[PDB]
């Protein structure tokens, strides 16, 4: 229930070479909403975003944690961070406090920075991999999002139509949870740009 | 242990301290850096001894890191201080964004510098680290602005420096030839390429000898661009012309 | 792990290493400090001044609190690690306190640090004598000068680093009650005193005075100007 | 200088001069004599009488280490005391881990590597002291190990620690002590031991000596009072 | 260098501590009177130039209500000494609810002394023996007391005592003018007229410092007005 | 006549000025400095380790003098220089041994084992706070897939694999001997393997030694447990080489 | 154990690191050793020159390999060269821990570079009398640095290490091309060891790993005569 | 030289000179002459004075009800060993409720002292400490000297210009013995006396004593509780 203390709602599916990452942005306590702006989808390159749900505290923490060592590395190192990368390097973080873990279940979606290659990926509080090629979701609305994902998905999917289908997927699964929604922010990683889309979604 | 300690991090009796002063020297003899500051940015330039053929050079740049999002630096001395202070410079930039959220101001990452210096010159019994530090960046604060440190723990702002051979005479040629105010980047590359050239004449300007690196700020984005061989080609070039030019004239 | 003692007495109880600290300081730059009945002025010869230079990070005068501030003679490193500390117990005092803070008491636990660096395993002492303005709660004014031997003292007006024998021994003769009854004429003094020690007078000089809890400000260029004119107009009449 | 300073260097030639003045140290000081026998092992050490109003058994260097282990010392006496009590602490740590009274040849092997650890580093100096422990155990019998302050321990039928070691050594030779009576063996090494002592060199001087063996069940001790006079009375006769 | 903090002399004795003492020679001249009356302290404050404040040129310091302190020597470094001498005070105190005596004081004072070198404890300890001569004069349920701190570890309870630049031979001359029924007002009038003797300079009220500690009174320390009282008869 | 020295150069392990470490080659003569020569030898299928044992004294117990020490049920060794030293390096070793055992499921292979001791007097070499260990440690042991095997580290740490080698005063004598022979035979067999062990200390040392003038370990594969030659195992192979 | 907190390596009044030069001379009266690049891979080379045929120089191995894709060899003190290349095993199995990617090249020279200079900087230690030869492959590129005793690495193309050192890089110079293949390394190698071998090379004195896209691999002695017998 | 600057270093003659050093300081400090009984041990100690202002510092410890001590030396070393000493006593007290005996005290003191000998630079407690204690066993008389090596005596004397003391302890040990309280310290003031010179005076105001008996707990006397003592006694040798 912890992750549920204030509600949250990460997906990320893959189209026929690009990416489409989405989540909510309602933040607040258990009853009230404090704030329908909030950021919870963060660039970890400049074709590589990350989605976080659970507690919203440990969600900032662990951003802010990502951030600084992924900053660390690729100035010690000198390229832009391959997804896979990124993703173990996370996975290694939320594993480093087994006994004190962030309540964060986490998505990491972007490109190849060479291939351009879609990649996707889930985490858990501790920090399992889990790299699934169709979609990944997280967070309180997880068996709405699952549900709506395993029939609105289809393999080698246009920007467009992707769009479309994580839009639609993100609507009605916040539309039937009550701690997620109040507005959706859209990220399609395209070969050669990215759009940021907020959805029209019910505030209420 | 008394007869055989080294007692690098005492006094000594005139006042000064001979490890700072051997350090200090051996910058002197070490690599050519200069810095220098432009209305629109800030030019670095960086001067690469062991030029053999045998290197693979495949490296952006050997003595000019990258320290955070908005501020590069430039080292002088023993490369691999070099490295463990710029990978430490690094982690605490690093650090400080993840604490205020916002780009580490550059007086703080230097002064953050200068304190740790002088603390591992107060105390440790360990030989100081025999490098110069020469950082350039841009800040909300006051923007382009750049920063000369040395192994002492002493730090200055200028707005242009230069550390190595020939030091007081690369200064001069600062001090003659530099439009306080009224300096753009291209008369600060310019200058840039003839202190290059002057202040190091053994071994007469070079393509592969030096590294050119730029700072500007562009959409309210810091842009540290590395020019490439072509680049410095293209330099060398405009320095002849000119000269030959200057002299025609003369 | 390093507890090699530095710090220990030479024959006939001499700190040889107080001595080089000493040193030290009087190879340094030249620095200033009059404690007048209303304002405590400080004055730091910007000696080299090396055009092309930002001098606001090599000002050796900085701000403690909004009624303390110091200005030091010796290592600038040391010097601008013992003005954090200072900052640091400053702030810890102000917190366990909640009342402005004590020049006396800041200077007594800069001098508390520079006893303990003497008395440590290791560590050699801070090569950097500072004197410290300030003003209590009353507004009195107050002028500290401490030495890297760890002894604090406070004046009415001395000098410390380059010529700063000199400096006070000049002063010593030329201080008198009415001398320093206003601002102009603490400048004025301020600026006759340090025009022996610097060559150009007006352009290798920084002067800061703080007034009573009046968020001290540094000396405008132009007024170092227009005084340093003014007490060559005093001269070309006496 | 430089090659004997520390005992963490070597000479030019490779030698540890700090271990040899510790040798110096240990051969200058009083002669301590230990024979073992079938069935016991004995002790005899010379005690310098500084002055008349010490008394007897005071400054002992006889030590007992263990139930059934004693210690002859030569050498710096204080630091005889600390090896004694890191070999009593040794013994106790060992009874505690397995439940029995420690072997002396692994007590002695474990001090001697103990003794040598501390012949390296120059945060420390060699001891300045050479012992001799000496225990009986029913399926082992009398054993007697002597350990130098370089930290080596060998087992002897007879050893001589001191001035007049190899003297004590070479007139004992005639003792065939590896099958012999440890009471017999005791009047034997007070005379051995008046013999090898100096009378010029040292006027005043006393005699510590103890055995253990079968006779004494297992467990080191102290010789009776009698038996003490017995001896003292041969051992005169001896002098001749 | 060479030389470590633990070593001796030929003759059996640290000659760092013999440079400690040379160093009290070297400080400034303090003079110390205990009567049945009280204890008086008095010390010459050295003025280097008249820019200099009075008031921060103090070496005599209350340890407690009832114990005053004169010190000789490296001032700077007496101060730690003096904070931990008046915080163990406080501490007895609190556990306790009596005044500490001074004889305790001084022998936790010893304790303090002579207690550094290189690697010996926690690195975070002293390195080199205090420099400074101390001279504890209190009152407590023994009477007045003066007690004589040798940096040495060597703590003496002294009826009177000259410590300083010109510590021996006016401690003679002292001695030939004390009594040993002698009142407070005899006592300072004595200590004031050895010290103006014994002063390398013309001595007066910005220069010495005089405080007493009365078995009735608390330690009071002679302001400028009394000072110039006292000293006028002399 | 004027023996000056360069500072701490000659003093404490630090790098000479011909790039060397003085007391690094200081422990190859402290090696010398025990008087006694080790030498060990390895055939197709066993590995001996014939030393000859010094008796200065009948006075003291010769059958508890023995110098060969098992690390191991299955791994002997022998060490040449301080016996002090000696004895801590068996200590060392026993527990390097043990603890390999009890982390890693099996016994310790005899390379690593002198790998490990290598990299500890490396640790010696390398720190300039510590005596660098003056003592040359040799040992045997049978490897499945490999055969026998015989290691020997060094105070400086170099170590090799080596059909033979010795230690101690006439260790390059004893290599001598050991080239003569390789380049003479090459075909061994168990009981030639220790007569030409025995041939090795025989010719080169010269003493006409006698059963109790001598320790010898072997280790074969029949019970590959390191077993300790007695007096009459030493008196049948002395009788074997004379006839 | 105390530990010594004194940099036993100082600044000389000139500056200069007499104690690094130091190190650097025993480098180079070590064995000498060489390492080339090709196009697609880099290739290591060095001789163990052993005493009297009664060591057994199969047994012992000079060439050692840190992950499947790195390896190195050395010149100087084997001493050093076994806890340095432990350590950079442990530094390249913790990098692997962290990101599950294998190590690149270059990080892991940085972080041997790291641990040379925290040694030369500590106290009570002594500098590495060794350079390193370090080969990588890593995102279908090949990878050759240097590294000194004094901490400091380079990216070389070709190098050679110990006696007669210079010579060895001039001659490199003179015999190297931008554009060879592995067999040119091989060759160019081989013919560099020979040139410096001083006593007649043989496929036992002479150990070589190679590292391409397939990986590090040591030559055995078959391939590494086949090599010397196509070579001549 | 090198073998005088440091504790851990050897001398080629087989000696320690830091040890040298602090038992020339013993000798150094003031005398003490210290002798027992049957029954009784009792400390006589003469206190020295910077000057004839100053009151004669007590050299004499209160270390335990049943044991005493004497110091000769470095005073502030003295003073942590004393203190050392009398928290092993109380420990004893508090764990096994019983006086920890003489003997084993001063065993413990010896181990304790033994550390500085072998400790990279540290000195050794340049003092020595004469312990007269009663236990079950009657009085023991130690001397531990700087050189942490003790001394089981009857009657041992310290400090400078001991000789004398010495030659008459050794020449009246036969009859120290037997004789009782008034005639033991009578023994042991004689000593002292003998120590000094004919010129200088065993005056009542600069000596004081340590006793510890058979029922009475070790106490402390001085200047004015040492007169009784002080009664009928010879002029000086």
């Amino acid at each position: 229930s912890i992750m549920s203390y204030n509600g949250g709602a990460v997906m990320a599916m893959k189209g026929k070479n690009c990416v489409a990452i989405a989540a909510d942005r309602r933040f607040g306590i258990q009853a009230q909403m404090v704030t329908t702006d909030f950021q919870k989808i963060f660039p970890m390159g400049d074709r590589l975003y990350i989605g976080l749900a659970g507690l919203a505290t440990d969600v900032q923490t662990v951003a802010q944690r990502l951030k600084f060592r992924l900053n660390l590395y690729e100035l010690k190192e000198g390229r832009q961070i391959k997804p896979y990368t990124l993703m173990s390097m996370v996975a290694n973080l939320l594993y480093e406090k087994r006994f004190g873990p962030y309540y964060t279940e986490p998505v990491i979606a972007g490109l190849d920075p060479k291939t351009f290659k879609p990649f996707i990926c889930s985490l858990d509080l501790i920090g399992c991999p889990m790299v699934t090629d169709d979609f990944v979701v997280s967070g309180t609305c997880a068996e709405q999002m699952y549900g709506m994902c395993e029939s609105l998905w289809e393999p080698n999917m246009d920007p467009d139509h992707l769009f479309e289908t994580i839009s639609q997927a993100m609507l009605n699964a916040v539309d039937r949870d009550a701690v997620s929604g109040m507005g959706v922010i859209v990220h399609i990683i395209e070969k050669d740009k990215i759009t940021t889309r907020t959805l029209k979604a019910r505030m209420d | 242990s008394r007869r055989y300690d080294s007692r690098t991090t005492i006094f000594s009796p005139e006042g000064r301290l001979y490890q700072v002063e051997y350090a200090m020297e051996a910058i002197g003899h070490a690599g050519t850096c200069l810095g220098i500051l432009a209305n629109d940015g800030v030019l670095l330039a960086a001067e690469r001894r062991n030029i053999h053929k045998l290197l693979d050079e495949v490296f952006f740049s050997e003595k000019i890191y990258k320290l955070n999002e908005d501020m590069a630096c430039s080292v002088a001395g023993i490369t691999s201080d070099a490295n463990v202070l710029t990978n430490e410079l690094r982690l605490i930039a690093q650090r400080y964004l993840l604490q205020y959220q916002e780009p580490i101001p550059c007086e703080q990452l230097v002064t953050a510098l200068c304190d740790i210096k002088q603390a591992y010159t107060q105390f440790g019994g360990k030989r100081p680290f025999g490098v110069s530090l020469l950082y350039i960046g841009w800040d909300k604060h006051y923007g382009f602005q750049l920063y000369q440190s040395d192994p002492s723990g002493n730090y200055g702002g200028w707005k242009a420096t230069c550390i190595g051979n020939n030091s007081a005479a690369a200064v001069s040629m600062l001090k003659q030839d530099y439009k306080e105010g009224e300096m753009t980047l291209k008369s600060a590359l310019a200058l840039a390429i003839k202190v290059l050239n002057k202040t190091m004449d053994v071994s007469k300007l070079s393509a592969e000898k030096v590294e050119i690196a730029t700072l500007t700020r562009e959409n309210g984005k810091t842009v540290i661009r590395v020019l490439k061989q072509k680049e410095v080609e293209q330099l060398i070039k405009k320095h002849e012309e000119e000269e030959a030019k200057a002299e025609r004239e003369k | 792990s390093y507890d090699r003692a530095i710090t220990v007495f030479s024959p006939d109880g001499h700190l040889f290493q107080v001595e080089y600290a000493q040193e030290a300081v009087k190879k340094g730059s030249t620095a200033v400090g009059v404690r007048g009945r209303d304002i405590v002025v400080l004055g730091v010869e910007k000696k080299s001044v090396a055009k092309l230079q930002d001098e606001r990070t090599v000002r050796k005068i900085c701000a403690l609190d909004d009624n303390v501030c110091m200005a030091f003679a010796g290592l600038t490193a040391d010097a601008r690690i013992v003005i954090n500390r200072a900052r640091v117990e400053c702030q810890s005092h102000r917190l366990t306190v909640e009342d402005p803070v004590t020049v006396e008491y800041i200077t007594r636990y800069i001098a508390s640090l520079k006893q303990r660096y003497t008395q440590s395993n290791g560590r050699r002492p801070f090569g950097i004598s500072a004197l410290i303005v300030g003003f209590d709660f009353d507004g009195t004014p107050r002028l500290y000068q401490t030495d890297p031997s760890g002894t604090y003292h406070a004046w009415k007006a001395n000098a410390i680093g380059r010529g700063a024998k000199s400096v006070r021994e000049f002063l010593e003769k030329n201080y008198t009650d009415e001398a320093i009854e206003t601002d102009d004429l603490t400048i004025k003094l301020v600026i006759k005193a340090l025009l022996e020690v610097v060559q150009s007078g007006g352009k290798n000089i920084e002067l800061a005075v703080m007034r009573r809890d009046q968020s001290l400000k540094i000396l405008n260029p132009e007024e170092i100007e227009k005084y340093v004119a003014e007490i060559e107009k005093e001269k070309e009449e006496n | 200088t430089g090659y004997d300073l520390s005992a963490s260097t070597f000479s030019p030639d490779g030698r540890v001069f700090q271990v040899e003045y510790a040798m110096k140290a240990v051969e200058n000081s009083s002669t301590a004599i230990g024979i073992r026998c079938k069935d016991g092992v004995v002790f005899g050490v010379e005690k310098l009488v500084l002055s008349k109003l010490y008394e007897e058994g005071s400054n002992k260097r006889l030590f007992n280490v263990d139930r059934h282990v004693g210690m002859a010392v030569a050498g710096l006496l204080a630091d005889a005391r600390s090896l004694a009590d890191i070999a009593r602490e040794e013994a106790s740590n060992f009874r505690s881990n397995f439940g029995y009274n420690i072997p002396l040849k692994h007590l002695a092997d474990r001090v001697a590597m103990y003794v040598h650890a501390y012949t390296l580093y120059s945060a420390v100096r060699p001891f300045g002291c050479s012992f001799m422990l000496g225990s009986y155990s029913v399926n082992d019998g009398a054993q007697l190990y002597m350990i130098d302050p370089s930290g080596v321990s060998y087992g002897y039928w007879g050893c001589a620690i001191g001035k007049a070691r190899q003297a004590a050594k070479t007139e004992i030779e005639k003792l065939q002590m590896k099958e012999m009576t440890c009471r017999d063996i005791v009047k034997e090494v007070a005379k051995i031991i008046y013999i090898v002592h100096d009378e010029v060199k040292d006027k005043a001087f006393e005699l510590e000596l103890s055995w253990v063996g079968e006779l004494t069940n297992g467990r080191h001790e102290i010789v009776p009072k009698d038996i003490r006079e017995e001896a003292e009375k041969y051992a005169k006769e001896s002098l001749k | 260098y060479d030389r470590g903090v633990n070593t001796f002399s030929p003759e059996g004795r640290l000659f760092q501590v013999e440079y400690a003492i040379e160093a009290i020679k070297l400080g400034s001249t303090a003079i110390g009177i205990q009567t049945s009356e009280g204890v008086c302290l008095a010390v010459e404050k050295r003025i280097t130039s008249p820019l200099m404040e009075p008031s921060s040129i103090e070496k005599i310091v209350e340890i407690d209500a009832h114990i005053g302190c004169a010190m000789s020597g490296l001032i700077a470094d007496a101060k730690t000494l003096i904070d931990k001498a008046r915080v163990e005070t406080q501490n007895h105190w609190f556990t306790y609810n009596e005044t500490m005596t001074v004889e305790s004081v001084t022998q936790a004072v010893s304790n303090l002394a002579l207690q550094f070198g290189e690697e010996d404890a926690d690195p975070g300890a002293m390195s080199r023996p205090f420099g400074v001569a101390l001279l504890f004069g209190g009152v407590d349920e023994k009477g007045p007391q003066l007690f004589h701190m040798d940096p040495s570890g060597t703590f003496v309870q002294c009826d009177a005592r000259a410590i300083g630049s010109a510590s021996e031979g006016a401690q003679s001359s002292l001695q030939e003018v004390y009594h040993k029924s002698m009142t407070l007002k005899e006592a300072i009038k004595s200590s004031l007229i050895i010290l103006k003797q014994v002063m390398e300079e013309k001595l007066n009220a910005t220069n010495i410092e005089l405080a007493t500690v009365q078995p009735g009174q608390n330690f009071h320390m002679f302001t400028k007005e009394e000072l110039e009282e006292v000293i006028k008869d002399i | 006549s004027r023996g000056s020295s360069a500072g701490f150069d000659r003093h404490i392990t630090i790098f000479s000025p011909e790039g060397r470490l003085y007391q690094v080659e200081y422990a190859f003569k402290a090696i010398n400095q025990g008087g006694l020569t080790s030498v060990a030898v390895r055939g197709k299928d066993c590995a001996v380790i014939v030393t000859q044992k010094k008796v200065p004294d009948k006075l003291l117990d010769s059958s508890t003098v023995t110098h060969l020490f098992k690390i191991t049920e299955n791994i002997g060794c022998v060490m040449t220089g301080m016996t002090a030293d000696s004895r801590s390096q068996v200590q060392r070793a026993r527990y390097e041994a043990a603890n390999w055992k009890y982390k890693y499921g099996y016994e310790i292979p005899v390379d690593m084992l002198c790998k490990r001791i290598a990299d500890i007097s490396q640790v010696y070499t390398q720190n300039a706070e510590m005596r660098p260990l003056g003592c040359c440690m040799i040992l045997i042991g049978i490897d499945e897939e490999q055969g026998p095997q015989v290691y020997k580290c060094d105070p400086a740490g170099y170590y090799c694999g080596f059909k033979a080698t010795a230690a101690g005063v006439k260790q390059t004598e004893s290599t001598s001997f050991l080239e003569k022979k390789v380049k003479k035979k090459f075909d061994w067999t168990f009981e030639q393997t220790v007569e030409t062990a025995i041939t090795c200390l025989s010719t080169v040392l010269s003493i006409d030694f006698k059963p109790s003038e001598i320790e010898v370990g072997v280790v074969t594969v029949e019970n590959p447990k390191f077993r300790i030659l007695t007096e009459a195992e030493i008196d049948a192979h002395l009788v074997a080489l004379a006839e | 154990e105390r530990g010594y907190s004194f940099s036993l390596t100082t600044f000389s009044p000139s500056g200069k690191l007499v104690q690094i030069e130091y190190a650097l001379a025993a480098v180079a009266g070590g064995a000498p050793s060489v390492g080339i690049k090709a196009a697609n891979g880099v290739v290591l080379a060095t001789e163990k020159k052993q005493k009297s045929i009664l060591y057994d120089e199969r047994s012992v191995h000079k060439v050692e390999p840190i992950t499947k894709h790195i390896g190195l060899v050395y010149s100087g003190m084997g001493p050093d060269y076994r806890v340095l290349v432990h350590r950079a095993r442990k530094l390249a199995q913790q990098y692997y821990l962290v990101y599950q990617e294998p190590i690149p090249t270059a990080q892991l020279v940085q972080r041997v570079a790291s641990v040379m200079q925290e040694y030369t900087q500590s106290g009570g230690v002594r500098p590495f009398g060794v350079s390193l030869l370090i080969c990588g492959w890593n995102e279908g590129r090949p990878y050759l640095f240097q590294s000194d005793p004094s901490g400091a690495y380079f990216a070389w193309k070709a190098t050679a290490m110990g006696k007669n050192y210079v010579n060895g890089k001039t001659f490199l110079e003179k015999r190297y091309n931008e554009d060879l293949e592995l067999e040119d390394a091989i060759h160019t190698a081989i013919l560099t060891l020979k040139e410096s071998f001083e006593g007649q090379m043989t496929e036992d004195n002479i150990e070589v790993g190679i590292c391409n896209e397939a990986g590090f691999r040591r030559l055995t002695p078959t391939e590494v005569k086949d090599y010397l017998a196509a070579i001549a | 030289n090198q073998y005088d600057n440091d504790v851990t270093v050897w001398s080629p003659q087989g000696r320690i000179h830091q040890i040298e050093y602090a038992m020339e300081a013993v000798k150094q400090g003031s005398a003490t002459v210290g002798l027992k009984s049957k029954t009784h041990a009792v400390l006589v100690a003469l206190k020295r004075a910077q000057s004839e202002l100053a009151a004669h510092q007590k050299k004499i410890l209160h270390v335990d009800n049943h044991i005493g001590i004497s110091i000769a030396g470095l005073t502030a070393d003295a003073r942590l060993l004393c203190n050392f000493m009398r928290q092993e006593c109380l420990d004893s007290r508090f764990v096994f409720d019983r006086p920890l005996p003489v003997s084993r005290l001063v065993s413990l003191i010896g181990s304790k002292t033994q550390i500085p000998t072998q400790r990279y630079g540290r000195r050794p407690y340049g003092v020595g400490l004469l312990i007269a204690g009663y236990d079950d066993m009657g009085p023991h008389i130690f001397q531990t000297c700087p050189s942490a090596n003790y001394f089981d005596c009857r009657a041992m004397s310290i400090g400078a210009r001991s000789q004398s003391a010495r030659t008459y302890l050794e020449r009246h040990m036969s009859e120290f013995m037997e004789c009782n309280l008034n005639e033991l310290v009578k023994h042991g003031l004689r000593a002292l006396r003998e120590t000094l010179p004919a010129e200088q005076d065993l005056t009542t105001k600069n000596v004081s004593i340590g006793i510890v008996g058979k029922d009475l707990e070790f106490t402390i006397y001085d200047d004015d509780d040492v007169s009784p003592f002080l009664e009928g006694l010879e002029e000086r040798p």
